[PDB]
């Protein structure tokens, strides 16, 4: 009732660029955008009140856009859908390195 | 208990191998570079009371 | 009574519209089936001289959140007469 | 059976009134029954490892990991 | 199939593409390919530390050795350009131990600093060593060791990690635009550094953390702070200038 | 007495760590490299780190931090 | 003849100066018959002077035993925009190995004449001689030669009258043992560290300065131009089928008088040995070991050298090479996992560090083989540093990783029961001693 | 004590000025001839030998400065290309620099037999130059099959570029190399 009407972000998360390895990626996820939290007066660790604090980067996971979008459309939820980025091959020659460089003008 | 090398220093460099382990989620630690430059805690807790002393 | 001879004879003898899908592993032998012959299914495997499968040791469900029918009903059964194990299953929705 | 379970000689009592007495029966034989177990174990116990020598999921010794790069690695990975 | 990381291929003209088999399937790639980019095609993921595909090929690491039928030797997939008919093999005994027996190389002299290097969750190495060579290391002499070097407030230098893979020193000369890193001396001895003391300039210098595959160059700020697993990743823009 | 330390120490009877390990004087080494396990017995200690001794400046185990310089050059 | 090799005469030898006792400079030079005549050949064509090199049957003598007229043949026909080169290899840095040196000393004429009957063999404008730097009097040497004939008019434009333009430059090292591989040279000679390239490109593709190269030794470039005037079927007259012509050897060691002498290819190693070094010292029945050609070839045992032919064929039958032609005798009396165990030093020490495979095994290997110099090792590390020795051949960049590893490998094949022996008797002295 | 780095001195530093002389200028010019115009960097090695002949046997950062000047490259590039071989010397030798100790051919015969007594008699450990600033030892690089060895190299700074020898001398025993030392202090070459 009152979290069936939170806006969402259907999204698929980048390959990060700490690593060349590509094997994270076509995951769809739901973000919650759940950016209300504080820090406990005791021992300062990080409190919350948000149900929706882990569930949508821990639990909730989807293979494709579609099923995302029908999971957020049956659930109510108002969702934007980011696409992702994605690399563009192009041609590399190890030759290149090597290249004349014309006569001296 | 935390402990020490025989010289004083501390033993512990902040790794948070132990801390992504648990299974209790007891442990939480905070770290950055020591004025000398070692790797140590500034914040190491342990909550006795989510532990499940398991010894993981 | 090994899991060879349960698949087969179950492909020779259960009625062919009650089973969508049959697996034969080490993992365990798999039947799934509709909804609508669950039943009946567990009822000829219960009863049938060469099933005898008496004992159900239990039902649980599983969530496939990227499924129409998101949920998935585990049956596993035990015959204590022929030494063997079965798991039937079927998929379900919220309403 | 699983483990060494089939190289273990043990009785299996059943009961012929399937009342409490005879569970209560049952169970004492069971602890009977283990006892022996226990002393076949204690007998047939060999030697060698104690844990699966797959490097991809079992810990590294201590000694191992403070020494050598893969056994380090694979602590970390594992823990 | 897939591309690996959904990358996309332009064709210039449908007549200007080859055909080359990866683990007996079909791919078509466009003409001037390397191997490695068309098992990339075929959705075949090689490991690689020197390759990066924003600079230029250096072929040195050999982590991406497969197996070209009727090549006599393991074949560098990134430097070696596809040719039609080409039956790229990188799952046969040869490949997998030719990667075995460079992964051991690789972690011969690499120092057992996992717990307080800041690449650790994180590493290429790591991870490499995990599904390629699980070997049990065998070696036992004496590791080498290298001296830090300083390159200002930005960058954190811990030279003993670096594998020579070159990437630094080829990103600084061909995008940062600053030739500032160099390769030092011959062999095993071989050292990243700039030689003369002087720190890294350039406005692209703190891209050297992201392309160096080890903790070698690491954020100085962020030092010590924190492990990968326990940071939530937002994807957002820059507001820093007009460039977004 | 860093603000390091005050992060978690709040008692100064004793010295903190880090002064504790800066009055070990530097071990000397006849040679430019030296394994520190941190401990006489290695299986008691941290993983073995290879140190490099060609500065003049005192080189910092990175784990127990132990110094060493070369003895003679 | 066909049947027997050897005994090659002085009026079919190449090298007539190869002793130094005439003069090596320009008079002396066409006195001997060098720059005969040269205009001819020039006119004659590229594809006649590579015909002709391709019927002679001369293969490469820095090594690798590439037959030349097939790697002349190589270089474009026409030009594309880019210029051609050609590179003389006078950079033997390979320890044993001083025949180059010996042609830069006395016949460096036939090396200039050769650097043009080469550069019109391969359509190229201009030759760049890239030399050892530690040969700093042959460099002089060499440049005063050059001189000479630049003077002379034999070099520069208008080539011995012949409408040719071809220039030659001397080029120097700095004391590297990588820059001999040829692409490590190019490298070298375009101001760069001493590292090889990957292969695609191939040098005739895009070499120096990304131009059409050929890089070829100074043995190979020198008897060319005799080659031609004598003609190739004399040339092809000396030695088996495929291993033609005569061949620059050099023998040291454990034999009676070394000495640097020019024979018949495919002659056998024996006969050369007691033919022209007075045999083995202490008698051929004290022979342990010989390295054919330089120290990258693996060794051969006593059972092999008594019939093996010197030549690139009968040398590869038996799991060596020949080489430079660098013969290198040990007796009985030699520590030979002492001199394996030197070798490995070596390489250690002169891998460029490019590539993950030579840069660390090289120094892998050569503590396992000190180690196992004094057998302090068990018996199982023989079988790991096999496995060592493979996992570095065939898994880098250039072929010094391949030559590191060779040695180790006939060391292993040829001597296991010594290196056996010695850990056994390490263990025996650590078991009564403590 | 070679290291892959370089740490300030006040004969060893960026600010010192180092120029090729009016003498050497000839030399640049024709040695930059030899290549074209646009591969000016193929003159490094020749370049940087000539200033090492020219600073007295040793290479400074700034005469490592001035050559990457005169061929319009980053100095990074020339402190890679004097890193990466071995003939050039990055601190100072004396004005004869006598290279002995070699490897793998000549240690067979006997090598690591002339070292020792040429420090014993120059009163100074390898590496270091002498008081007077004439003679110091390092580390001879090998050629050939030493045949006639042991053998040593001598090479002659002490007349600049125009007065460079770099030879090798046979058969030297520890007699005859002290000779050779004194012969090279008293100013006549010895013979070869
Ligand atoms: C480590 C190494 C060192 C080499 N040194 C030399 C050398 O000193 N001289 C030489 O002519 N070739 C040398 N070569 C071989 C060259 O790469 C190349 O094959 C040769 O220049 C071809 O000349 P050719 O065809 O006349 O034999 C070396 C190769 C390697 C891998
Ligand atoms: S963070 Fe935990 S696991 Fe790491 S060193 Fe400290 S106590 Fe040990
Ligand atoms: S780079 Fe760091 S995390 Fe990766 S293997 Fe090396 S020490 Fe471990
Ligand atoms: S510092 Fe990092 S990026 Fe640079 S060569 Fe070493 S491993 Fe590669
Ligand atoms: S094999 Fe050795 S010498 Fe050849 S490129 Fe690789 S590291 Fe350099
Ligand atoms: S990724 Fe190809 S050799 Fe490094
Ligand atoms: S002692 Fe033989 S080369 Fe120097
Ligand atoms: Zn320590």
């Amino acid at each position: 009732e009152e979290h069936l009407s939170r806006k969402v972000i259907i999204y698929s998360p980048a390959r990060t660029a700490t690593q060349s390895g590509s094997g994270k990626l076509g995951k769809w996820k739901i973000n919650f955008v759940s950016t209300l939290k504080w820090e406990n007066p005791l021992m300062g660790w990080t409190s919350t009140g948000d149900p929706y604090a882990n569930v949508g980067d821990s639990a909730l996971a989807f293979d494709s856009e579609e099923a995302a979008k029908s999971f957020a459309e049956r659930h109510g939820w108002d969702y934007k859908v980011k696409k992702p980025n994605t690399p563009l091959l192009k041609v590399k020659s190890y030759s290149d390195n090597f290249k004349w460089k014309g006569n001296p003008q | 208990a935390l402990r020490r090398y025989p010289t004083g220093e501390e033993r512990c460099i902040a790794c948070k191998l132990c801390e992504a382990v648990c299974p209790a989620q007891a442990i939480t630690i905070e770290a950055e570079e020591r004025e000398d430059g070692s790797r140590r805690t500034t914040r190491y807790d342990i909550d006795m009371t989510k532990c499940i002393y398991c010894g993981f | 009574m090994d899991n060879q001879f349960i698949f087969k004879y179950s492909w020779e003898t259960l009625p062919k519209k009650w089973v969508k899908k049959m697996e034969r592993s080490e993992h365990g032998n798999r039947f799934d089936t509709n909804t609508d012959y669950l039943f009946q299914l567990l009822c000829f495997l219960k009863l049938h001289t060469y099933t005898r499968v008496q004992v159900l040791i239990d039902i649980c469900g599983v969530d496939y959140p990227s499924r129409k029918r998101r949920f998935e009903v585990v049956y596993n059964l035990l015959s204590t007469r022929y030494n063997s194990r079965i798991r039937v299953q079927t998929s379900a929705d919220e309403v | 059976p699983y483990d060494v379970y089939d190289q273990l000689d043990f009785d299996v009592p059943v009961g012929t009134r399937g009342d409490c007495y005879d569970r209560y029966c049952i169970r004492i034989e069971e602890m009977r029954q283990s006892l022996r177990i226990i002393v076949q174990c204690l007998n047939q116990m060999p030697s060698g490892m104690i844990k699966a020598d797959d490097r991809k999921l079992c810990p590294p010794s201590r000694c191992r990991m403070k020494l050598s790069m893969e056994s380090l690695i694979h602590h970390f990975e594992l823990y | 199939r897939n591309p690996v990381g959904g990358a996309r291929v332009h064709f210039s003209n449908p007549e200007d593409a080859i055909e080359v088999f990866v683990d007996g399937y079909a791919v078509k790639v466009p003409k001037g390919f390397t191997v490695l980019q068309a098992c990339e095609v075929a959705g075949v993921d090689i490991p690689r530390f020197c390759y990066h595909s924003r600079l230029s090929i250096a072929g040195n690491c050999r982590m991406c050795l497969v197996e070209v039928e009727k090549s006599p030797k393991p074949v560098a997939s990134c430097a070696m350009p596809a040719l039609p008919g080409m039956k790229i093999k990188t799952d046969t005994p040869i490949a997998k131990k030719a990667r075995e027996g460079v992964m051991e190389f690789l972690l011969m002299n690499h120092p057992l600093d996992c717990p307080i290097c800041d690449q650790g969750g994180e590493c290429d190495l790591q991870d490499q060593s995990m599904a390629f060579g699980s070997d049990r290391g065998r070696f036992t002499e004496m590791k080498r060791s290298v001296v830090d070097k300083n390159l200002g407030p930005l960058v954190k230098t811990v030279m003993t990690r670096c594998i020579q893979c070159t990437r630094c020193v080829r990103f600084a000369s061909e995008v940062a635009g600053v030739q500032d890193l160099g390769i030092l001396g011959r062999g095993s001895g071989e050292e990243i550094g700039t030689y003369v003391e002087k720190l890294m300039t350039s406005e692209l210098s703190g891209n050297v953390i992201d392309i160096c595959p080890v903790g070698a160059l690491t954020s100085k700020p962020f030092a010590f702070k924190a492990r990968n697993w326990e940071l939530k990743a937002t994807e957002t823009i820059d507001v820093s200038d007009a460039v977004g | 007495v860093g603000n390091h330390t005050a992060k978690w120490m709040q008692d100064r009877s004793k010295k903190s760590p880090m002064e504790l390990i800066s009055e070990v004087p530097p071990i000397k080494v006849d040679g430019r490299i030296v394994a520190c396990e941190g401990d006489t017995n290695p299986a008691l200690g941290h993983p073995i780190e290879f140190i490099c001794l060609d500065l003049n400046e005192p080189a910092i185990c990175k784990y127990c931090g132990l110094r060493y310089v070369q003895d003679h050059h | 003849e066909k049947t027997h090799f050897g005994g090659l005469k002085d009026e079919d030898r190449i090298f007539t100066n190869l002793y130094g006792l005439h003069d090596p400079f320009l008079k002396g030079a066409m006195k001997r018959g060098d720059w005969h005549r040269t205009k001819d050949l020039v006119l004659k064509g590229t594809d006649w002077i590579v015909n002709e090199m391709k019927k002679s049957g001369l293969r490469g003598r820095g090594g690798a035993g590439f037959p030349s007229g097939l790697k002349w043949s190589f270089m474009p026909k026409v030009s594309d925009g880019r210029p051609s080169y050609l590179v003389v290899n006078a950079d033997e840095s390979e320890p044993g190995t001083c025949k180059d040196r010996e042609i830069m000393r006395h016949d460096p004429h036939k090396l200039l004449e050769g650097c043009l009957i080469a550069g019109v063999g391969m359509r190229a404008s201009a030759a760049y001689i890239y030399i050892r730097g530690e040969y700093v009097n042959e460099r002089l040497n060499l440049e005063k030669a050059r001189r000479e004939a630049y003077a002379a008019g034999l070099l520069g434009k208008n080539a011995c009258g012949s409408g040719y333009d071809f220039e030659v430059y001397i080029h120097f090292g700095a004391g590297a043992y990588i820059c001999g591989e040829e692409t490590a040279l190019l490298e070298s000679l375009e101001g760069k560290q001493g590292k090889p390239r990957l292969k695609p490109p191939f040098p005739a593709n895009a070499g120096l300065y990304g131009c059409p190269t050929t890089v070829t030794n100074v043995e190979t470039v020198a008897v060319s131009p005799t080659i031609l005037r004598r003609g190739p079927e004399w040339f092809s007259s000396f030695g088996r089928k495929n291993n033609a012509g005569t061949k620059l050897f050099c023998i040291s060691g454990h034999v009676n008088k070394p000495c640097t002498v020019e024979e018949e290819m495919s002659i056998p190693l024996k006969e050369l040995i007691e033919r022209h070094c007075g045999g083995v010292r202490g008698g051929w029945d004290n022979l342990l070991a010989i390295i054919p050609g330089g120290s990258s070839v693996p060794l051969i045992p006593k059972n092999i050298c008594e019939d093996v032919l010197m030549d690139f064929d009968a040398l590869k039958a038996v799991q060596s090479g020949l080489g430079t032609a660098a013969v290198i005798v040990m007796d009985k009396s030699t520590d030979v996992v002492d001199a394996i165990a030197r070798l490995s030093y070596f390489y250690k020490h002169e891998s460029c560090g490019q590539c993950t495979p030579c840069r660390e095994g090289t120094g892998w290997l050569w503590m396992i083989m000190e180690r196992m110099k004094v057998g302090n090792a068990k018996l199982e590390e023989i079988d790991m540093l096999q496995e060592v020795t493979k996992q570095i051949e065939g898994h880098t960049i250039c072929a010094l990783g391949d030559a590191a590893a060779w040695p180790v490998q006939g060391l292993i094949r040829h001597f296991r029961p010594e290196l056996e022996r010695r850990i056994r008797e390490r263990a025996e002295r650590e078991l009564l001693q403590a | 004590t070679a290291l892959n780095y370089h740490l300030d001195s006040p004969d060893n530093k960026p600010d010192l000025p180092w120029e090729f002389s009016e003498a050497n200028q000839s030399k640049v010019k024709e040695i930059l001839s030899y290549y074209p115009s646009n591969y000016k960097q193929s003159a490094v090695i020749p370049l940087l030998d000539l200033a090492q002949q020219q600073n007295g046997g040793w290479l400074p950062v700034s005469a490592m400065n001035a050559v990457a000047k005169v061929i319009e490259v980053a100095p990074i590039r020339v402190y890679e290309v004097a890193t990466f071989y071995s003939m050039f010397n990055r601190a100072k030798v004396g004005k004869y620099h006598l290279l002995v100790c070699g490897t793998t051919p000549c240690m067979i015969r006997g090598s690591r037999d002339i070292e020792s007594a040429l420090l014993d008699h120059l009163g100074v450990k390898r590496g270091e130059v002498t008081k007077d600033g004439l003679f110091s030892v390092g580390e001879m690089e090998c050629m050939g099959c030493c045949v006639n060895a042991p053998m040593i190299t001598v090479a002659d700074y002490s007349n600049g570029s125009e007065g460079y020898t770099y030879n090798y001398f046979e058969d030297v025993t520890p007699e005859k190399v002290v000779e050779i030392v004194e012969k090279l202090r008293k100013g006549e070459k010895p013979p070869h």
